[PDB]
């Protein structure tokens, strides 16, 4: 479960 | 989903809605009865569904209707209209089809495209597709732009697009089934090392990213619970906002010690009235007592008033050591609520330095996304694509992302070297000017219908003008242009001869001494079958490392690498390559981004084409001959492939219809 | 609607913070020297408290007289009524006071000698010049 999405700006 | 919404939710497309564009071109059956709208929206999804689940080939009308069922298949012009619409905005029938009718015998209009960036090669494409004369020049002498593959041997890394942000509603899903491309996930799991070589402990990692992710909903909440957007008739900023809401985060630590030590100094003091008392008490019971004994001194036989006096004294000495000894509990109680207090101190600081650094490798991560300074970001709307991001896990290709541009670029009239100039845009037509790019003495003249310009934002930005137009761009297109926020992000590709990482980690952080710094070198990635690690550099730091000389660059890389690993681990790279996006004069940046002062609004602007005025004086309004396409200009998906993808797919379809007509609209 | 939990934004706290430049070292300087002199004062105080516990060395204990256990009874001795006499001059009303005095009568007896006697020990009078002090 990772924080942000990975290359979204979000 | 799944079915026929699962098409239309893959076309990016409300299953059970008729959109905007539909609208436009189904005005009959919009403001019809909504029967027929269902009737229409299942012949739309069921289409959508046919191309999807088979795209490597050209789906034609014909097989269309052959495959729709009653009472669908009963109004055949409905079937027509739709697949044409549909064909036509690149819903369907895009990217690498087999053609079953091969294409037409010839061409109608002529349409000159600026650049073969996958925006360009796009458009070019359909363009084609739609029986056009298409002719593309790219300055570069390669295909792509910023989709841009390092090969030498066996080694193969991306210094551009690296990854697909998710399957979900991505028209890079369709374009891979028709091309071969090893996709593969990342794992999303990051060990981060302080600057020394030791990793962060998991502990820190947790606290420290969650407090990440808390000031962050922080300023959205400042932004859109508080309308804080605006500060001195200057736009605030996505970093501003993370400074303010910080500041107060440390402001709220120093209240709460005040409040604590105060509540500390308010109870001892209550200690110290009380003790006084009880001093007082103690003297006046020591005075009584000697008189007490006093007065027991006298022997019997004594008369009354002596009696009395015995008497009295001894009832007075019993009822004030009855006081003192209940103001006694009193002090106990005192004593260990003081105890507690000083025994529950609230947190000592907001951050250490070990916290802000690790908390500034955050920041310069979603710098890094952002490929910008937060500084920079808007803080109303840098987030705005958010809504419409991909569904299913971010991926990376392993044989490179080039193959696609080239895959595209298949067919296609493209000419290398050729660096467009001068565009000259008329009532009747338009002439670009361009020169060869190894000897710019020599010069080229194209003449055309219409330009399709996809030159990045960059590019456009520049001062002075490395494209020239004539005439100028309205004030409306400039002022848009220089509002956006064109960015700036780099990579390393380190090439060894033997993998010395974790092979089970895809990628893992270096923490920042400084906070400047934040943003050099701060991320690796081991996502090639072969040994390659990539270093990221981001933010402030990007543009810095720009002046710094490849040589020294890999060295920073080498020593963080030998902290982390140990001098006797790590081996010179056999291969080295340094990005420097900025530099590049053909991309001039990394990708566009909502600069503060800008809004998504812009992108749009960007994607309105350009009406010359008429030649002749009092003559009739012309057609449009002025086209944009790419990343820079796509509302919804700005800064990636599949935008400037899907930004070719709808200015091909623009130009198509404007000069072959658009006969789905009756 | 709601801020993130343990995330404190007030309104007042924000246009206070950022109304200048360096506001926000100016607050943060402020409050660090409110918790220096507060400290300070910390340490005054629980000085003084520690002198003041050190006087008090030795409790009450050598002045602490051991209770007479005498029974209540009914009979008023003359003795026993001329202590209350006294009592009343010292105490005025304070009943609690002279039925300790008088040790072996209760309260309630205390003030059935004040109705009883208050004829002949002329109470009234000997009230009014416990008033007067
Ligand atoms: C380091 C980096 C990493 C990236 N990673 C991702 C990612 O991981 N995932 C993702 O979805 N997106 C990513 N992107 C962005 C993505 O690659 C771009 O959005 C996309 O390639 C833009 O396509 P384009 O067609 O609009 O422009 P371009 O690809 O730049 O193409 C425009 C063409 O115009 C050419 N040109 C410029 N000037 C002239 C001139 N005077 N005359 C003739 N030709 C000219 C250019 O050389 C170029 O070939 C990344 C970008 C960068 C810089
Ligand atoms: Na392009
Ligand atoms: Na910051």
């Amino acid at each position: 479960x990772x924080x942000x999405a990975l290359l979204a700006a979000x | 989903p799944s079915g026929v919404e699962g098409a239309a939710f893959q076309s990016r497309l409300p299953h059970d809605r008729m959109t905007s564009q539909e609208a436009a071109c189904f005005p009959d059956i919009i403001s019809g009865p909504q029967q027929t709208q269902k009737v229409f929206l299942f012949i739309r999804n069921r289409t959508l569904q046919l191309w999807l689940d088979n795209p490597k080939i050209q789906l034609t009308f014909e097989a269309t209707l052959q495959q729709l069922e009653a009472p669908y298949n009963s109004d055949t012009v409905l079937v027509h209209r739709v697949h044409s619409y549909l064909e036509r905005h690149g819903l369907i029938n895009f990217g690498i089809y087999k053609r079953i009718k091969p294409l037409p015998t010839k061409k109608t209009g002529k349409v000159i495209i600026i650049g073969s960036g996958v925006s360009g090669l796009a458009a070019a494409r359909q363009l084609q597709s739609f029986g056009m004369d298409v002719t593309l020049l790219e300055a570069r002498d390669r295909v792509g732009g910023r989709v841009a593959t390092f090969r030498k041997g066996n080694y193969v890394a991306d210094l551009g697009a690296m990854v697909v942000t998710g399957l979900g509603g991505n028209p890079m899903a369709v374009v891979s089934k028709q091309v071969n491309m090893e996709l593969a996930k990342i794992k999303q799991k990051c060990p981060l090392y302080e600057a020394n070589g030791q990793a962060v402990p998991k502990e820190k990692d947790e606290m420290v990213e969650q407090e990440f992710n808390r000031l962050l909903e922080a300023t959205s909440y400042l932004s859109h619970q508080l309308d804080f957007n605006v500060l001195n008739n200057k736009p605030v900023s996505l970093g501003q906002a993370l400074e303010v809401v910080i500041q107060l985060q440390e402001k709220h630590v120093k209240d709460e010690q005040i409040e604590h030590w105060k509540k500390i100094v308010k109870t001892q003091e209550e200690l110290k009235e009380l003790l006084n008392k009880m001093v007082n008490l103690k003297e006046k019971i020591k005075e009584l007592h000697q008189q007490y004994k006093e007065a027991s001194e006298v022997k019997p036989p004594r008369d009354i008033t002596a009696e009395f006096l015995v008497k009295s004294k001894h009832r007075d000495l019993t009822a004030l050591c009855k006081e003192y000894d209940e103001l006694a509990e009193t002090q106990g109680k005192l004593e260990e609520k003081l105890q507690e207090l000083e025994a529950n101190p609230p947190s000592d600081v907001y951050l250490s330095s070990r916290d802000r650094q690790i908390l500034d490798w955050h920041f310069a991560n979603l710098e890094f996304a952002n490929a910008t300074p937060l500084s920079t970001l808007s803080l109303k709307h840098w987030d705005q694509d958010d809504d419409f991001e991909f569904t299913g896990s971010h991926l990376t290709v392993r044989n490179g992302y080039s193959c696609v541009p080239v895959a595209l670029a298949e067919g296609l009239d493209i000419k290398l070297n050729t660096a467009v100039r001068q565009v000259r845009y008329t009532a009747s037509g338009c002439e670009v000017i361009a020169v060869n790019t190894r000897s710019t003495s020599q010069t080229f003249i194209y003449k055309c219908d219409a330009v399709l310009c996809t030159l990045p934002l960059g590019v456009l930005k520049q001062q002075p003008p490395a494209v020239q137009f004539v005439p100028p761009l309205p004030e409306w297109k400039t002022s848009a242009v220089q509002r956006m926020g064109f960015g700036n992000l780099n990579k390393v590709v380190l090439c060894f001869d033997r993998v010395f990482w974790d092979p089970s980690v895809n990628l893992f952080g270096h923490v920042g001494s400084t906070t400047a710094s934040r943003g050099e070198l701060f991320l690796f990635w081991n996502l090639y079958k072969a040994p390659i690690l990539l270093a990221l550099v981001a933010g402030e730091a990007a543009g810095i490392m720009e002046n710094i000389s490849d040589d020294v660059i890999v060295g920073r890389c080498l020593a963080i690498l030998k902290g982390i690993f140990g001098s006797s681990a790590v081996p010179q790279p056999k291969e080295t390559v340094v990005s420097r996006w900025r530099a590049d004069p053909w991309a001039r940046g990394s990708y566009s981004y909502v600069a503060a002062g800008s809004s998504g609004n812009d992108y749009d602007l960007m994607a309105q084409p350009i009406t010359p005025g008429p030649s002749i004086p009092g003559a009739p309004q012309p057609i449009p001959r002025l086209f944009f396409a790419g990343e820079h200009t796509i509302r919804n998906y700005p800064a990636t492939v599949h935008g400037a993808l899907l930004s070719g797919l709808r200015e091909a379809g623009r130009i198509a219809d404007q000069f072959l007509g658009a006969m789905y609209t009756l | 609607r709601k801020p993130p939990k343990g995330m404190f934004l007030s309104q007042e706290d924000v246009e206070a913070v950022s109304a200048n430049a360096t506001a926000a070292t100016t607050v943060l300087r402020q409050l660090d020297m409110e918790l220096v002199s507060v400290k300070r004062q910390i340490q005054n105080i629980k000085q003084t408290n520690s002198a003041l516990k050190e006087k008090l060395d030795g409790g009450i204990e050598p002045y602490r007289l051991p209770e007479v256990i005498q029974k209540c009874n009914a009979r008023w001795t003359t003795e026993e009524q001329l202590l209350a006499v006294q009592a009343i001059r010292k105490y005025g009303r304070d009943f609690q006071a002279i039925s300790d005095v008088i040790g072996n009568k209760s309260v309630v007896q205390v003030k059935n000698f004040f109705v009883n006697y208050r004829r002949r020990f002329n109470i009234d009078e000997v009230l009014q010049e416990w008033e007067a002090e």
